[PDB]
Order: structure tokens, then sequence, then C-alpha cells
């Protein structure tokens, strides 16, 4: 189905009555008081804005931010280098560089990420079985050098043990539907 | 708040009431307990001229009245 | 002051994601799509997902294809409250941009809710739907949409029966149907020269058969009809979403077919099938067989189109992407004859355009 | 024609105000009485000095001081 | 002389602030920051070439038009004359000459602009 | 002491053009929904002081296309303007007790149209010529609508001084009277200044900040604080004319007072009109400014020349 | 009437923050006065005030500390302050503090 | 929510009609944050029987 | 008292002063310019800091790199830059500005603005939260704020 917008259903009705409320229109910009009115209206509202530092937008536990390499609860590395989070990253983000550990353990020697190259699309931690590395909350990671944004495993888990308290409890929320 | 507009506002207008009142504050202080005169036409410019020469000061508005 | 010619040189959000994209895989590629028309997101994504769902002879189920429909209209709502408001600053009218980006960042809470991205949410898979909505998001929906109303008829106040609204945007961009026709256009910049033509209603592509709305059509070409088709394409998506909402099926969100679609996450840790697969399509793909196809939606701009070409691989061949909005400007120039670079601006304004999907 | 003014009064009807007021501008002076006082007023206000007038002996109706009978009476200024 | 000195020392003011504004900031000149801006791009061709005006038979009877407020403005003067009906007469005439050359132009099209 | 008589009408001036722009801004943000400056200082009071101080710590443009006498001249002339307007204004004593002040005001906008039209030409470039032709479009709309308004609606106070306005008004206001002229002095005042929704010269969605694309710093600056002074200043023109407050000879502080009231807002609603409507074309400008605003112009001349006669009321001179 | 009622308010919001002191430290440090209840402080000085009268931007807040690490920051203010217990509690991931 | 009775009366007649009801921020009626858990459901293909993807 | 300390309180006036008025420039070319805007809405005002746009370049403290950055569009964006008066000021937002981002192995992007402009201060996402913009912006704030120098040109 549709319907006109601009279309007149038919004309040619005017007396001295509509003529005047026309010329009234005009002449008096009455439907220009109704835009002054509606401004007038807008500045007796609470407004929108919100003290940032201090008081904040909200987020969801789903929201994928900076990035972290988890571990188990006994403290255990919790990557094992089956390297297919750069295997699905499409922007070719992560690299990694596995060996033995001298335990007999996969584990990596190198988790880097470019954030330069990263899209916060979360494929990485869908992908991931185990539940290593995740995109957390932490939006204000902000930096003075391109250098900083490039990440290796250190940074990760510094990350992780930093950000635990609340990945935890963000993966609590969100599971039973991923 | 629209009420915290009203700050700017008040600076506003203290900022646009005092070019007047000190106008006239000044006008009164130097013409003396009275409005500064207006001369628009040369028969207001010379009675000035005249109360100017009448006072013995160079002033036009000391008003030197029936004491002469 | 007034345009004799005019020669869009566009080209400088030309990246090369359909190169890139013949060198990803079917899933690698999707945020390509959220990234070409950005303020239509998951609208571009819903096409990619439809031409390979097409290519891979597989549907989603009911409950995918009504939240898909729902955020569809969403992002009708998004972008047309973009172009109306940008096109408005350009005209000179700044205020219904402010009162209505506070609705776009409930709707991106609504997005960041659902996905965990304002706009750039991968949401829209090929086979169905990533991740189910959350308890308690259709009541804030709804919440939204009882109000909505009352927003757009305030900037309707503003400048629908205005003089200089009128004025600026009334016998501007005049164009006749057989023109719209042949020079490539779609979508409103049809339906203002009066072309009954909405691909939601011919062309229907997940449920909208299923559910009832009515497409605004326009009496003339001028920027004023193509502005109220945008109104009320808006409150139309509107009157969806309340459909949307009192109907949302149970069930599964993805297809239940894990060499398509990865399983659940609990699957694939006490399986070794739906291991294996996860595994193979996280890092591989899924094969989608030979062919190809030209699928097309309404975008909120228009025809948006996917030309993909395939191969028993799990990669493209190759994706060309239409982008409503390329025969637009095509048009600018023939739009723009005996105008002034005021009316000249109204009418870029007019074509709701995007350059990621244009120069892409 | 009527209805044509009737038209033209929704639309154009700036140019309509605008040829009833000059009409108006142009009739009404015509009408009124007061018309007349303007000329008087203006002729009334004395710009420079009233020269005496030497005493031939034979102007009766011209006075001999300011406030006497004679002279026109300003009295149609006041209270008018 | 009151009126001198206020412009005076309103000339001093802008012209302290601007040597202000000139000599108390830092310079780091080169060609590549003073030449003419055109959007980031440079540009085809010189800004001292002609720009068609096509509101010019508008700006000419602008023109007649200021010289009719010229005539129209000893009006306050006028009217404390005795006669009070030639001027009333005299100015009648002006301003429906005025009106009567200005719906000709209408009508022929001047107000529009040329296209 | 009218050195000091000069201070106590400059510097508040000034300082009114400052908060003026804090006002501008914290109105449309509250008509927008947010609010504007509010952290620089308790509510936002120090903006317009860092504003300016950032201006005039930049360095200055000076290009190699342009011609520097003008360049620099021009906002020296147009602060210059904008800063004597302000001199024969009663309030209700003036600071220059002039016989002609409407004609001042008149000439002195008219060439404080030659601010814009001589920094864009001087600014060799395409924006900047187009902000110059915009301009002189505007002025030819404008210039003689405000001329026999203004006329008209001193033929009932027969003088161009500005003084004699608080005794035509001492009963009563001019806005009743003359409804029709006021609105139209209303909408060339907003026309002049280049005020929204007539801008048409800094209008940054068509040009790219005409007449000041070019302009960078304290210039800039100067630009911009004549604007934000004419506004006031056209406010008070308002409002010394049409909305005449008591005079009361013993107590002339209540005609400041209300003067402020009145300038307040009547520059707030410049503001609020800012925040409203859209742009206007300037050839609509024209079209309106001429066929709709003129010819009832010259009709109500006509009526305000007969109306002292057909009623007896013309005025004295002094 | 509610003008008094209003004026009442304002008078509580002046009058809550300890004195003239208290007040300034909030105002000229987080242009705000609005009060509210104290759920918790944390281990470096922060306060995490809440109010559920106000709307879904303002029905949580932070009134940050004034030495963090050796930083001074009673002017120098950031959000990357704020530990993840609060984090998630403040970008109203929970209503659980 | 705090309009203090006359403003309100001020802004629903300068903007033509009740918006008290129909407001842009949110206050309490809005889906909470911390929720139950959900138990999502399982679709077709867990037949456990009768199913081989073959078939499907 | 000293000419050091001094000179270190002008030094706190100048940074207050271009710091609580920094005008960045309509300069957006992709996704990101839209978090820009929402910055710009109603939630997170940044008129409320000072921080309001103006077109032209020369009116302008700061330019935010909201976007990809190409190879047809990089002598713009160095002519824009340079057109820029000192003092003057780039943030870099987005993945694709920072480095080449999603488009880093494109035949048409370069990667990274480092290369064109020299970045003052880095802001990731794809895209980055108006939220997160706005800590960056007031992280360059806190950058103007320790320039110290009047402090080093008393020292030279
Ligand atoms: C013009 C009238 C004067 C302004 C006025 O008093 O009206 C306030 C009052 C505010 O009403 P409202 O919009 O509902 O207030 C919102 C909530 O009350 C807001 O609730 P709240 O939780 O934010 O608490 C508000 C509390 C906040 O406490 C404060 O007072 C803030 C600090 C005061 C300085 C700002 O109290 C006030 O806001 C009192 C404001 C009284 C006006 C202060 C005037 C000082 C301005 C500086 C001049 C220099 O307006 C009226 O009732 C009369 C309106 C008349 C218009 C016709
Ligand atoms: C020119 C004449 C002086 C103009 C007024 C200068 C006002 C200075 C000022 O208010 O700074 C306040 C500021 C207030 O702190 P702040 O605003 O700079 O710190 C940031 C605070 N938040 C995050 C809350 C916005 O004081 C200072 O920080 C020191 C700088 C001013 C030192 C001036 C020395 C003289
Ligand atoms: C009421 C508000 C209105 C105020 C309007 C008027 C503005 C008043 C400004 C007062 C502050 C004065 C300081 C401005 C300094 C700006 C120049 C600057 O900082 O550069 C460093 C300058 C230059 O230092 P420099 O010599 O080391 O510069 C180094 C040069 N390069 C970059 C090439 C290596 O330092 C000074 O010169 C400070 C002394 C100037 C004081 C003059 C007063
Ligand atoms: C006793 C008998 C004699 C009596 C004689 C008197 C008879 C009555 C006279 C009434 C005349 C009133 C003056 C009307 C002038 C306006 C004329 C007009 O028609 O409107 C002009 C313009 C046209 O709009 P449009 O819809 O396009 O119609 C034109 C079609 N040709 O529309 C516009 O101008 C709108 C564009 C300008 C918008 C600017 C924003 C205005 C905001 C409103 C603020 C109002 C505040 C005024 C306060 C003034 C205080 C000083
Ligand atoms: C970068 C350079 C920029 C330069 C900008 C210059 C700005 C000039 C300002 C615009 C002036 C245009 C109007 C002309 C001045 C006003 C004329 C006037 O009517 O008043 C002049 C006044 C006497 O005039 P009147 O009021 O009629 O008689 C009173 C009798 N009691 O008293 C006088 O007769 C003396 C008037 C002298 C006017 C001084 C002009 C200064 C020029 C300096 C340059
Ligand atoms: S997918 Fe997980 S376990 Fe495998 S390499 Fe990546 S982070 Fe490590
Ligand atoms: S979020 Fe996406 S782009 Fe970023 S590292 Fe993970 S897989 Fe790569
Ligand atoms: S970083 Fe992401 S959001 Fe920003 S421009 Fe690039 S693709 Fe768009």
């Amino acid at each position: 189905t549709y319907k006109y917008v601009n279309k007149k259903e038919q004309e040619s009705e005017v007396d001295m009555k509509s003529a005047t409320d026309n010329a009234a229109r005009i002449l008096m910009w009455t439907e220009l008081i109704r835009g002054l009115g509606m401004t007038l209206s807008y500045l007796f509202r609470e407004p929108a804005t919100i003290n940032y530092p201090f008081e904040k937008g909200p987020l969801s536990p789903r929201f994928r931010g900076e990035h972290a390499l988890r571990r188990y609860p006994s403290g255990e590395e919790r990557c094992i280098a089956c390297k297919l989070c750069e295997a699905i990253c499409p922007a070719q983000a992560i690299t990694i560089e596995a060996e033995p550990r001298a335990d007999g353990s996969r584990r990596t020697t190198r988790y880097d990420i470019d954030m330069t190259k990263c899209i916060y699309c979360g494929f990485c931690q869908e992908a991931c079985p185990v539940d290593a590395i995740v995109e957390g909350p932490n939006f204000e990671f902000s930096t003075e050098t391109h250098e900083e944004l490039l990440y290796n495993k250190e940074k990760l888990l510094n990350n992780g043990d930093k950000w635990e308290a609340e990945i935890a409890a963000n993966i609590q929320a969100d599971y039973l539907y991923r | 708040m629209w009420f915290e507009i009203l700050p700017g506002l008040a600076i506003m207008g203290v900022c646009l009431v005092i070019p007047g009142v000190s106008t006239a504050y000044i006008h009164k202080f130097t013409n003396g307990g009275k409005e500064k005169r207006v001369a628009r036409v040369q028969y207001q410019w010379y009675l000035m001229e005249r109360d100017r020469r009448i006072s013995g000061v160079n002033r036009y508005y000391v008003s030197k009245g029936l004491e002469n | 002051e007034m345009v004799r010619k005019c020669d869009p040189h566009i080209g400088l959000l030309h990246r090369g994601t359909e190169k890139l994209i013949e060198y990803k895989t079917y899933l690698q590629a999707l945020p390509y799509f959220d990234r070409l028309d950005y303020v239509s997101m998951m609208c571009n994504e819903q096409a990619y997902s439809i031409a390979v769902e097409k290519l891979l002879n597989i549907q989603p189920p009911p409950r995918a294809q009504w939240i898909r429909v729902l955020f569809g209209e969403i992002t009708r709502i998004l972008n047309h409250i973009m172009a109306v408001t940008t096109h408005a600053l350009d005209i000179g009218a700044m205020t219904p941009f402010f009162w209505m980006f506070e609705e776009r960042e409930k709707m991106f809470e609504f997005y960041e809710r659902v996905s965990g991205a304002r706009m750039h949410a991968a949401y829209i898979r090929p086979g169905g739907v990533h991740q189910d909505l959350p308890l308690g998001l259709l009541d804030d929906i709804y919440e939204f949409s009882k109000n909505f109303s009352l927003r757009i008829d305030e900037v309707e106040e503003m400048l629908t029966n205005n003089r200089i609204w009128r004025n600026r945007t009334v016998d501007i961009g005049v164009v006749t149907a057989e023109d719209a026709l042949n020079y490539g256009f779609s979508g409103v910049m049809l339906r203002g020269s009066g072309i009954q033509w909405d691909l939601r209603k011919t062309q229907p592509y997940d449920v909208y058969d299923q559910v009832e709305f009515d497409v605004p059509i326009g009496s003339r070409g001028d920027c004023y009809d193509r502005y109220l088709c945008r109104v009320e394409e808006m409150r139309q998506s509107l009157r969806i979403i309340e459909q949307c909402l009192n109907k949302m099926p149970p069930g599964e969100i993805k297809v239940d077919d894990a060499k398509v679609s990865p399983p659940k996450r609990a699957e694939m840790k006490t399986s070794m099938e739906s291991l294996i697969h996860h595994f193979k399509l996280y890092t591989e793909g899924y094969q989608v067989p030979p062919g190809a196809t030209y699928t097309a939606i309404e975008a909120p701009k228009g025809e948006f189109g996917v030309y993909l070409v395939s191969d028993g691989s799990s990669r493209p061949y190759r994706c060309k992407i239409k982008a409503p909005g390329f025969a637009h400007l095509a048009g600018l120039d023939k739009m723009s004859k005996g105008h002034m670079l005021a009316d000249v601006v109204a009418i870029i304004g007019t074509q709701d355009i995007v350059f990621g999907e244009i120069d892409r | 024609i009527s209805a044509f003014l009737k038209n033209a009064w929704a639309k154009e009807p700036v140019l309509v105000v605008s040829f009833s007021v000059w009409g108006l501008a142009i009739i009404m002076p015509m009408i009124s009485p007061y018309t007349k006082y303007a000329s008087m007023i203006n002729k009334a206000t004395p710009y420079n000095y009233p020269v005496p007038v030497r005493d031939d002996g034979n102007m009766p109706d011209v006075p001999s001081h300011p406030q006497d009978p004679l002279g026109p009476s300003l009295d149609w200024l006041k209270n008018l | 002389m009151n009126l001198y000195t206020v412009i005076f020392i309103n000339i001093l003011l802008s012209l302290t602030l601007i040597l202000v504004a000139f000599w108390l900031p830092q310079m780091n000149l080169y060609s590549e920051k003073a030449n003419p801006y055109e959007c980031g791009f440079d540009p085809t061709s010189s800004a001292r070439l002609p720009f068609s005006m096509k509101f010019f038979l508008v700006a000419i009877t602008f023109l007649l038009f200021d010289l009719e407020i010229a005539l129209l403005l000893p009006l306050p003067w006028a009217i404390q004359t005795i006669k009070t009906s030639t001027m009333m007469i005299m100015a009648f005439i002006l301003v429906t000459i005025l009106s009567l050359g200005l719906a000709y132009e209408w009508t022929q099209k001047g107000l529009e602009w040329t296209e | 002491m009218f050195f000091i008589n000069i201070l106590t009408l400059l510097v508040p001036i000034l300082i009114a053009m400052a908060f003026l722009t804090l006002v501008e801004r914290k109105i449309l943000g509250y008509m927008q929904l947010r609010k504007g400056p509010n952290i620089v200082g308790p509510y936002g009071i120090l903006q317009p002081f860092a504003d300016a101080m950032k201006l005039f710590m930049k360095e200055p443009m000076r290009p190699l296309t342009t011609s520097m006498s003008l360049f620099i001249i021009a906002p020296t002339l147009s602060l210059t303007l904008a800063l004597s307007l302000w001199v024969p204004l009663p309030m209700p004593h003036p600071l220059i007790n002039l016989n002609l002040g409407i004609l001042f005001i008149l000439a002195t906008s008219s060439l404080s149209v030659y601010s814009i039209l001589w920094s864009g030409w001087a600014s060799n470039s395409k924006y900047s010529l187009f902000g110059a032709l915009r301009a002189v479009a505007q002025t030819i709309s404008y210039e003689v609508t405000m001329a026999i308004i203004l006329l008209s609606v001193l033929l009932m106070n027969g003088s161009y001084s500005l003084q004699t306005l608080i005794t035509t008004q001492e009963h009563m206001w001019l806005l009743l009277p003359a409804w029709p002229m006021a609105m139209m002095w209303f909408i060339s005042t907003l026309a002049e200044t280049n005020r929204a929704p007539f801008d048409l010269t800094e209008g940054e969605s068509e040009l790219v900040s005409g007449f000041n694309v070019e302009y960078a710093a304290g210039p800039f600056a100067l630009f911009f604080m004549a604007e934000y002074t004419n506004i006031i200043l056209m406010n008070a023109l308002t409002t010394i004319i049409f909305l005449g407050p008591l005079y009361y000879i013993n107590l002339p502080e209540l005609y400041s007072t209300n003067f402020m009231m009145e300038a307040l807002l009547l520059s707030s609603t410049f503001l609020w009109i800012r925040a409203s409507y859209p742009r206007f074309r300037y050839d609509q400008l024209m079209h309106l400014l001429w066929k709709n605003f003129l010819p009832l112009t010259l009709a109500l001349c006509m009526w305000h020349i007969s109306l002292p006669i057909f009623t007896a009321g013309v005025p004295p001179y002094m | 009437m509610e003008l008094v009622e209003v004026l009442k308010r304002g008078v509580q919001q002046v009058t809550g923050h300890g004195g003239l002191r208290g007040l300034l430290r909030v105002f000229f440090r987080a242009n705000d006065i609005r009060i509210g209840t104290l759920v918790g402080e944390d281990k470096y000085g922060n306060k995490y005030y809440e109010d559920n009268k106000q709307f879904f931007g303002r029905h949580r807040w932070v009134i940050y500390t004034t030495e963090m690490n050796g930083k001074n920051t009673f002017w120098d203010v950031d959000g990357s302050m704020v530990p993840p217990e609060w984090h998630r509690w403040l970008h109203c991931m929970t209503d659980d503090p | 929510a705090s309009a203090t009775r006359v403003i309100q009366k001020l802004r629903n007649w300068a903007s033509g009609q009740d918006l008290q009801a129909k407001l842009q921020l949110r206050y309490q009626e809005i889906a909470k944050r911390t929720q139950p858990p959900p138990k999502l459901p399982v679709g077709p293909s867990h037949k456990l029987s009768n199913n081989y993807y073959c078939t499907r | 008292s000293r000419a050091e300390y001094v000179v270190t309180k002008l030094d706190d006036l100048i940074n207050w002063a271009r710091r609580s008025s920094l005008w960045p420039m309509t300069f957006g070319l992709a996704c990101c310019a839209v978090e820009m805007m929402h910055m710009a809405a109603p939630r997170y005002d940044m008129d409320r800091f000072g921080v309001v746009f103006r077109a032209s370049p020369r009116q302008a403290d700061v330019m935010i790199v909201a976007g990809t950055l190409t190879n047809k569009m990089a002598p713009a964006l160095r002519k824009v830059y340079d057109q820029m008066p000192e003092p003057r000021y780039v943030v870099s937002m987005g993945s694709c500005a920072n480095g080449g981002g999603y488009y880093h192995y494109s035949y048409s992007v370069v990667r990274g603005c480092d290369r064109i402009v020299p970045v003052d201060i880095y802001v990731p996402g794809c895209p980055p939260t108006a939220e997160a913009l706005l800590y960056g912006i007031l992280q360059l704030q806190r950058k103007i704020k320790r320039e110290q120098k009047l402090k080093i040109w008393y020292r030279r």
C-alpha cells in the first residue's frame, strides 16, 4: 500500500474567512511563532548532558573494548597458542609465536596485537575455545604515541590481571547467550 | 538548567546599566546639580554664552539670581 | 553564484574493500559492510548475509528474521534522522540535529546491549544471527517507540509548514520519472518523482510479507516531497517496530547447521564434532558452492546491492557492492541546472549521501 | 471583481494592504475636520519676533498691548 | 572635540589591539600556510577575475531609490510649514511615482536575476 | 572627566559583548537539550576571556595573495564603527548630543559594510569574495527599507534627535502606533549585522566562513566583537524607538534599567531566532525585502504623512 | 508555593557538603552540587554517590580523590582512575555494587 | 520530572501538547541493568534420532 | 617573587587559555566522524568544555582525523594542517588513522596519519566511543597544561 504526502485532494473552495486566515498566517508569521515556542519549550527542559568524568554513559557486559589475556583461577596462563584468533582476525592484527615452555605445555612466546589494526569485532574471543583473550570494558586507553598502542603478551597479561574483577563478571552475565 | 544562564545575563545587565547612570552623574558632577545643557539651536547657545559671561568665572552653570 | 557544471571528484574514501574481500573469508568480510554505509550498518550486513544465504541454499529461522527486520527499521530511523538533520544543518536549521542525536544515542545503546558496539555491530551473520538479544530490551524499544512520534512531530512542527524551509526545498532537485529510471536512481529519489516501487513490498526478503505498512510517495520531485517521504518512512518504521515487538517468536537465532553457523559455546566443549566445526569455521570458512547472485534490499538510501561470485573455496572471488549514492551523485549535475550554490548544497543533502559506499 | 479581491486577500495580501493604505492616506485628509487645524497650528508657532507697528491713528482692530481683547484668540488651540 | 576624542580613542584601541595581535605571538611562516584556502586543494585560477553579478539592475535602482530617500528625508521640517497641502500633494506624488517605477520594474522582470 | 565617561561607556559594552557570547552559547545549548559552557568558570563566566586570550596568542595569517593594507584596516574600521555607534545613544542622557543621531547611525552602518566588503576583496580568495558580494546584495536589500521605516516612525516624533523620542514616548510606546514598521525594522536589524537567518556572509554551510576564512587571530576577534556589539546596539535602538522606557526626570537610572531589560530581551530574541529558523537565500532576501516590505513601507509612509495632518498631530520642531 | 520549595532544595544542596571549603572543593572541581547517597568509598579516596530520582545518566556519579599514586589529581582528573570493581557499576552494567 | 508545575505548563503550551508523559529522558520505566540468567532454547536438528545431515 | 615563578604562572595562564578554548575543525572523513557528532551532541557536549567547531582551518586550534586517510586525500590534509596557525595540535581518531586500520594492506591508504601530520594524541577504536574521544580531548588538554615554554625561554 502507498499514500501521498504532498498531494492536495482538491482545490477551489475559498471565502473571505479562509482568505483572512491565510492573510493572517502571512503578515503575522504565525507558523513561525510555533517554532519559537518549540525552542522555548526546549529551553525549559532538563538537558540530556552528563558531567562525563564524574558520571558516565551506560554500557552493557557485551561491550567490547580494550583487550586482555586471561588466566585460570590457579594463575595458569589460559592461552594455548591454537593460533586461530589470528586466522579469523580480519585485520591481521594478531601474531603468535609458540613453543613448549620447558614444563611440557603448549604456550606462547609471543602475543602481539596492533591495536591500530584491530577493529574491535569480537571474533577472537568468540573463536577462542578457552576464553583466554577477551575484549574488555576499558575505552579510556588513549595515548600520545603510536608505539604504545602496539601490544605484546606482557601488556595483555597486565590488562587481564587488572580487569579480571570486571571481565569475570561480564562473562558470567553474558554466557548462556554465547 | 535554564537558571544557569542568569549569571551571564546578570553581568551583561550590570554592564549595560552603567553607561547611563554614569553619564547622568558625570553630567551632574561637572555642570553641578544640573542636567547638561542641550543647545540644539543658536538661541540656547546664546543663553549659555551669556550665563558664562555673567558668572565672573568662565562657567555657565553658577546661576546668578536676584542678588544683583 | 549559479552552477553551470558539476564534476564530483570522488575517490577520497576509496580503500579497496572489494579486493580485500577477495582476499578474506565470507565471515572476515562481513564488517566491511558495516563500514561501507556507516549510518545504516545492520542493513548492509543484512544484504551480505542474504546473498551468502542464497549461495548456500540456507534460510535463517523466524526469530532471527524478525529481529533482523526490527534492526533494519531501526537503521532506517537512524539514517533518516541523520539525513534530515544534516540537510537542515546545511540549510541552516541546527536544532533538530541536537534533538534527535539523543534518540540516536538511545538506539546506539540498543546496539551496544545487543552487540557490544554502538555502530559496527557484526550482528547480522549469514547463518541467522550471532547472539540472542538480552532480557529486558523489547521493553526499552517499546518505551522509545511510544515517544519517538512526539519527537518527529517536534521536528515536523519546526520545518514543514515553515516558509524558509519550503522556499529552500520546493522546486529544487526536480526529477522526472524517466530521468530517474535512466540515471539509475532508487528508493526515495524514485518515490519523490512518483514511482510506486519498494523492495520491502515487491521483493520481500526476511518477513516483510508478514508485516504491514504503507510506502510514502511524492507527487513533485522537489526536495520537499522527498523530505516528507523520509519523515513518513520513519513513522512507518515505527509502525513496523510495533508489530515486530508484538510478535517475536521463540526459537534458535542461527541456522542449526554447524557446517555454516558456529555451535553453542558449551556444545563445543563437550562434543568433538562441534569442536571440529568451530575450528574449521573460525579458521577456514564454510566453502559456499560456486555460482553467483545479485541481491538487493531497501537500504534507507535505496537499492543496496551485492553481486557475489564464488567457487568451492571458503573465500569470495568477486564482490561488487552497488551504492545508492553513486547514481545520485551522477545525477547531481542534472538536478542542479539553473540553481545556485546554496540550492546545490541542499541537493547534496537531499540524496542521503555517504561516501563509504560510493568510493568504497 | 469581488471574487478577484477575495483571491488576492489570500494570495498576495501584502499588496492589498498597500493599495488600501495608499488610498486611505489620500482619502482621509479630505474627510476629517481636523485637517485644517494643522496649517493653523503651524502658523501659530512664533519662530520670529512679531515686529511692532507704528500707530498711524487708524488701527482699531490692532491691539495696543499683548493681553488685550483684540488679535487672534488662540483658545481654539486650547480645548481643541 | 568630544566626538573627535571618542573616535580617536576607539581608533587607538583598535590599532593597539592589532599591534598586540601581531607582535605578541610567535611566527612560523612558510609558503604552504600563506597561500589561499580553497578547501585543501589548490585554486585553479585567481580570485581577481570577473564575478558576474546577476542583480546589477537591482543595484542601479537601489541607487535611484537612495536618492528618493534623500528627497523624502526633509519631511520632518517640511511639516512645520504653513501650507501643509502642497507638501502633502508633492510627497504623495513622489511616493506614488516611486511605486509606479517599482511596479514597472517588477512586471518587466528587473527584480528577477539574470540566470 | 570626559575620558572617565568614555571608560564607563566603552569597557562595560565590551564586557557585555563578551558575556553575550556566553549567553548565546548557553541559550542555544538549552534550546538544543544541552548545557553550554559550565566548566572554565563556575557557570562558564570565563570562556570569553579564554577565547580572547587564546585568539591574541595565535599567530596571525598574512597570506601572499592578500592586500595587507585593506586586510589589516578592515577589522579596525569594523570595531571603530561598532564602538562609535554607542556614542549618541540616550540611556537617557547621552555622551554626545547630536541633532541628527539617526543619520549618524545610518551612515556609520553603511560604512561598517565596507569592513566586510574590503576584507573580502583584500583576502584574495573565492569564498571571501562570495561573502563580499553577498554583503553587497544584503545592503542593497535592507538600506532602503531601514531608512524609509525610520522616516515614517520619526514622522510622529518631529526630529532626527534620539533624545526627543523619550518625550515622544512619555505616556506611550511607538509600538502600538507602529507595530508594522517595528516588525520590518526588527527584521532589517536582523539583515543588518549579518545575523541569522540573514547571515549569508559567514554562511558556514554555503561558504566556508566567508570574509573570515583567511582571518585567524585578533583580527577575526575584532570582527566577532563588532558583530556582537552591533547586536546590542540595534536592540538598544529598537527599545529606544518603539519600546520607550520611563524617563522620570528625578529617576533617570530607572530609564537606564528598563533600557537594560528590554535590550537583553531583544538580544536574547536574536539568539532565539538563530536557534529556531533555517537560513534564507540571498536572492530570496531580495525578493522578500523588495516585493513585500517596500510596498507596505511606502504605503505606511504615505499613511504617516497624512496622519499628522488629518489628526492635527504635527509634532514640534524642538 | 513550589518556588520556595525549590529554593529550599537549593539551600540543602549548598549546605550538604560540609561548609564553604567543602562546597567549593566540589563546585570548582566537578561543576555540580547534587547531593546523593554514599554507596561506598574506595581504597584510594573515590566516593561513588547515587541518586535514583535523576535520569539514566546521572543516577550514579563519582567524586574523585586529590592524590591517587602521588599525582595530585585535585585538578587533573581522568576516568582511568575508576578501578574495575566500580567501573562495572558506574557504567551501569549492574544494579549491584 | 521536576518542572514545578507552571514551567511544565509553559512548555506544554509553547510546544502544543503534553510532553510530561512522553519525555526525552529515562528515570524508572526502563529495563534494569542486572537481570536473571536465561535458558536459551535449542532449534531443530537436535532430534537425537531420525536426523541425518544428508537429509537436511 | 622570582622571575622564574612569575614565568611559570604566566605559562599556566596561557595554557589555561589555549586549553579551555581549543577550536577544532569540521574535518571528518568516515564513520568516526559520526561519533564526533555524537560528542558534539547533547549527552557528551563539547561546548561545555569550550570546544566548538569552526569550518575554516585558520580559525582553528586542533584537527581531529576522524576517518580513513587515502592517498588521494593526503595532500589536502597536509595543506589544511599547514594552513592552521601555530599553536596547533592533531588528534588521530580511529584505527584507520592511528595506523592503517582495517584498510592497512590496501593500495589506496596511508598507513597512519603519522606519515603526513604530527599527531599529539591517539584515540583507538573502530569506532572510538565519543566517550573515548572526549577522554582523549581532555588528555590533550592535560598535555597543553604542561607545555613549559616561557620557562625554557627564560632558561635559554
Ligand atoms: C487604520 C488602517 C490602516 C492600518 C494599516 C496597517 C494594516 C496592517 C499591516 C500589517 C502588516 C504587518 C507587517 C507584515 C510584513 C510581512 C509581509 C509578509 O507578507 O511576510 C513577509 C514574508 C513572506 O512570507 P511568505 O509566506 O513567503 O509570503 C510571501 C508571498 N508573496 O514573511 C517573513 O517576513 C518571514 C521571514 C522573516 C523571518 C524572520 C524571523 C521572524 C521572527 C519573529 C520575531 C517577531 C518579533 C517582532 C518584535 C518586534 C519588536 C520591535
Ligand atoms: S584462540 Fe585463544 S587459545 Fe588460541 S591462540 Fe588465540 S588466545 Fe590463545
Ligand atoms: S576484535 Fe576483531 S579485529 Fe580486534 S583483534 Fe579481535 S579478531 Fe582482530
Ligand atoms: S576506524 Fe572503524 S569507525 Fe573509524 S573510520 Fe575506520 S572503519 Fe570507520
